[PDB]
């Protein structure tokens, strides 16, 4: 569960490279279930401003799937480690800024992955009556 | 690791970062032009300081970035503009000086008053109750003693603060290392090293001159003929072989001049091209010419305004305790919140100009994919005259046929068309010699041309001369003129629209180059065919990532701008003009005033 940019929706997909998928939420090839969405431009975004929304694009290289990029620590282009504000040591972690005035694309949608992985164990998760003196088959649990 | 990946990252940390306060800024400018109240204004000021502080803090980080050491051009335009100050780069008394100045005269232009000379009681601002009457009153007299007293309270207030602002605003412009603050106008079309699309200053000087030699001849037929109709509509007043006296021109200065065309009307019997009284039979209110107008940007391809349009916009004037301004303006907010102020009424003119500024929205629209800072035109004309380009081609009857008003047996004899080339003509031909002289005029001041005693004098004389334009009683030294009109006492130049008028039709013809146009460029409608909608669309998303030059080879194949498209436009009205006044003086004399007789 992660609420994103309508532009990172697509980013959240197999393949579609992006830059929001590079250092938070990696993409796998197959594996991979279902995406759903829904737009939140009454609890995700609000008019006036909440900004608990922010994201991070400054990382040494890209990720691996689905892997859970959490830790703050502040980036520079050769490491070497700052004293911010120093110059070129930005916050990695900027806001949203998706109101309720907003548009279509800029409205923060709540996306799911729904992530299948076969049989490593007996099946989990997944989704008549009967009639009398009639020869038929069977099946009970 | 590189300066360029530092530079890229400083760019999109400004992007992403730039976003959020810009759009605070441009939703208390919002708040305010949909409620004006102190509390709007005080919200108006914080994140808009917050913004040009943010520009010039952030420019104290992209001036540490060496700017000649990119060889790409893309992050090299975000560079430049950033390292751009922007008018905060003086002594810390002179910027305040001339920034605290320029906010004095805007506040006593905007909200300065004139007074009944037997009644000190009947006082009223310019803008309404001045310009209507300077627009349709038969008396001399009213609109004479409105012309004069407009510019004897306010003008006479802008002299002092003119001569102080045009010192300081030339030292900003030598502290910023340029010639004048003419040329601080023409470093607005600055495209540089680029070799084949490049662009120099003095070159808009020399444009600019060569291309109204081509508007000479035109206007001044038809200033001979609007000479003519004046004459007519007030007898006895204005000479034969002479100028136009300052309050007859329509507005206040001589700059539109629709309003002569109840006045130069030239074949009256004949039915009229004005559908404002069509568009009040069917009961229209601004919902429907909005929508219309967003269907006809369907129908050339164009995409429908989203939620935030319909959602978030001002489309009617309240009058009521939230009061507010009415001037219809576009607005770049990002976050896909591109709106319109615009308190609309059932009028032709203001069809045309929700065409116009919904013409802006959609070019925002194309745009909105850029970098911040070039989430704006490739230069300041392509705004108006996309904007525009809608607006001209919606006039033409061919889509007034097409809206559902005047049924649709509408008869094509050349008189109609003789009627509707000539009221077009009049604002078209007619901004461009006020245009010409203010923007030159301007220049002479701050280049040096003109003594800072002597800026009265050439003002009205080469409104003479250019615009064939007379004050009726004369100036002294008190006044400033110039400075009693909205864009030089509220920061903004005038050449733009000289732009945006020879931009027009050139993209008047461009875009009927591809629909399979038949006739004369008059007739044009960019309606229903979505290929010309293509051929504005790839120029109306590049912003300033490519100069104008390209984008303008792309669209009309041309480079330096001109303006015989405007001529090819107007050469049968032309012949018509030649035709008409056969019985008249074709020029003006810049010796005659209501003064000097």
């Amino acid at each position: 569960s992660f609420v994103v940019k309508g532009d990172d929706v697509r980013q959240i997909a197999p393949g579609q490279t992006g830059v929001i998928a590079d250092y938070n939420y990696k993409l796998p090839d197959d594996f991979m279930g279902c995406v759903l969405a829904w737009n939140t431009r009454n609890i995700d975004a609000t008019s006036t401003g909440n900004y608990n929304y922010k994201y991070r694009y400054l990382r040494h290289g890209k990720l691996r799937p689905f892997e859970r990029d959490i830790s703050n620590v502040p980036f520079s282009p050769d490491g070497k480690p700052c004293t911010p504000p120093a110059l070129n040591c930005y916050w990695p972690l900027n806001d949203y800024g998706f109101y309720t005035t907003t548009g279509i694309g800029y409205q923060p949608y709540r996306v799911v992955v729904l992530s299948f992985e076969l049989l490593n164990a007996p099946a989990t998760v997944c989704g008549t009556d009967l009639i009398k003196n009639q020869c038929v088959n069977f099946n009970f649990n | 690791s590189t300066i360029e990946e530092q530079a890229k990252t400083f760019l999109d940390k400004f992007n992403h970062e730039a976003e959020d306060l810009f759009y605070q800024s441009s939703l208390a400018s919002w708040n305010y032009n949909t409620n004006i109240t102190e509390e709007n204004v005080q919200n108006m000021n914080n994140a808009g300081d917050k913004w040009s502080a943010f520009l010039k803090e952030q420019s104290t980080l992209a001036q540490m970035y060496p700017l000649q050491e990119i060889q790409n051009l893309t992050v090299k335009l975000q560079l430049q503009a950033l390292q751009q100050n922007g008018s905060s780069v003086l002594s810390e008394d002179k910027s305040k000086r001339l920034n605290t100045i320029l906010n004095t005269m805007s506040t006593i232009y905007s909200t300065g008053k004139v007074c009944n000379p037997d009644n000190p009681q009947e006082c009223l601002l310019l803008e309404p109750g001045l310009n209507e009457i300077m627009a349709n009153s038969l008396d001399y007299n009213e609109r004479l003693w409105a012309w004069e007293s407009w510019r004897s309270e306010v003008g006479k207030q802008l002299r002092p603060l003119y001569e102080e602002y045009v010192v300081l605003k030339n030292e900003m412009a030598r502290a910023n290392h340029y010639e004048d603050y003419g040329d601080y106008w023409r470093g607005d079309y600055e495209v540089n090293g680029v070799d084949g699309y490049d662009y120099s200053r003095g070159q808009l000087i020399e444009d600019v001159e060569h291309t109204f030699e081509e508007i000479k001849p035109l206007y001044e037929h038809l200033h001979a003929y609007v000479r003519a109709k004046l004459m007519n509509a007030y007898p006895s007043y204005i000479s034969p072989i002479g100028c136009l006296p300052a309050h007859l021109l329509g507005d206040m200065w001589g700059r539109f001049w629709t309003n002569l065309y109840s006045l130069t009307v030239p074949f009256g019997q004949k039915p009229n091209i004005d559908v404002t009284d069509a568009m009040v039979d069917q009961a229209w209110d601004a919902q429907r010419i909005f929508k219309e107008a967003e269907k006809f940007f369907v129908s050339v391809g164009l995409p429908n305004m989203t939620q935030g349009f319909w959602e978030n916009s001002m489309l009617t004037d309240p009058g009521n305790v939230q009061k507010a301004v009415c001037h219809p303006t576009a607005w770049d907010l990002g976050k896909g919140d591109f709106r319109i102020l615009m308190c609309t009424k059932v009028t032709m003119d203001d069809f045309l100009t929700a065409h116009h500024e919904m013409g802006h929205i959609q070019y925002d629209m194309a745009y909105a994919a850029q970098p911040f800072l070039l989430r704006n035109g490739a230069n300041e004309g392509f705004h108006e005259a996309v904007g525009e380009i809608m607006s001209l081609s919606a006039a033409t009857p061919k889509h007034l046929k097409s809206i559902g008003l005047l049924s649709p047996d509408f008869q094509e004899d050349n008189e109609t068309e003789i009627n509707f080339l000539l009221k077009q003509a009049l604002t078209i031909v007619g901004t461009l010699p006020f245009t010409y002289m203010l923007e030159k005029w301007r220049w002479m001041v701050f280049k040096g041309e003109i003594p800072k005693d002597q800026w009265m004098k050439k003002w009205w004389e080469m409104k003479r001369e250019i615009v064939g334009v007379v004050e009726p009683v004369p100036h002294d030294e008190t006044y400033c003129d110039p400075a009693s009109l909205f864009h030089v006492s509220n920061d903004y130049s005038f050449i733009r629209y000289y732009t945006r008028t020879l931009y027009q039709f050139q993209f008047q013809e461009a875009l009927c180059q591809a629909a399979k146009h038949e006739g004369p460029l008059h007739k044009c409608d960019i309606s229903n065919s979505t290929e010309a909608g293509q051929k504005l669309f790839n120029m109306l998303r590049l912003g300033k990532s490519e100069p104008w030059t390209l984008a303008l080879e792309n669209v009309v194949g041309a480079k330096n701008m001109n303006v015989r498209p405007l001529l090819n436009y107007f050469e049968p009205l032309f012949t018509w003009l030649k035709d008409q006044n056969k019985n008249s003086f074709v020029g003006w004399s810049t010796d005659w005033s209501p003064y000097a007789d």
